[PDB]
């Protein structure tokens, strides 16, 4: 998709193009639920001054 | 003269119109060449602090 709340467009090409891209090969039985690809991630940051 | 192997691709089957006496040297090798293959699950993790 494209977000562009605010991004780097320098009056050139205005675009972010958020994307996730998978490709692979797998053997699978006929009627079966199959896990192909996965990602899970947290990200914390702190700022203090006194 | 020679062995002419042709492959179909539209039924995924192949032919052998070659020697009519030693084909057994082909049945054995294809039998050793058609085999289910196991697949492996890879996950990597990273983490840092700044």
């Amino acid at each position: 998709s494209v977000a562009d709340s605010a991004s780097s467009t320098s009056s050139d090409l205005g675009a972010t193009f958020n994307t996730r891209t998978v490709n692979n090969a797998v053997l699978v039985g006929s009627g079966e639920t199959v896990v192909v690809g996965g990602l899970l991630d947290k990200t914390v940051t702190d700022t203090a001054d006194k | 003269k020679n062995i002419i192997i042709k492959a179909h691709g539209q039924t995924n089957a192949l032919i052998v119109t070659a020697a009519p006496d030693v084909m057994n040297d082909l049945e054995r090798v294809i039998a050793q060449l058609d085999i289910r293959r196991p697949q492996v699950l890879v996950e990597a993790i990273i983490a840092e602090v700044q």
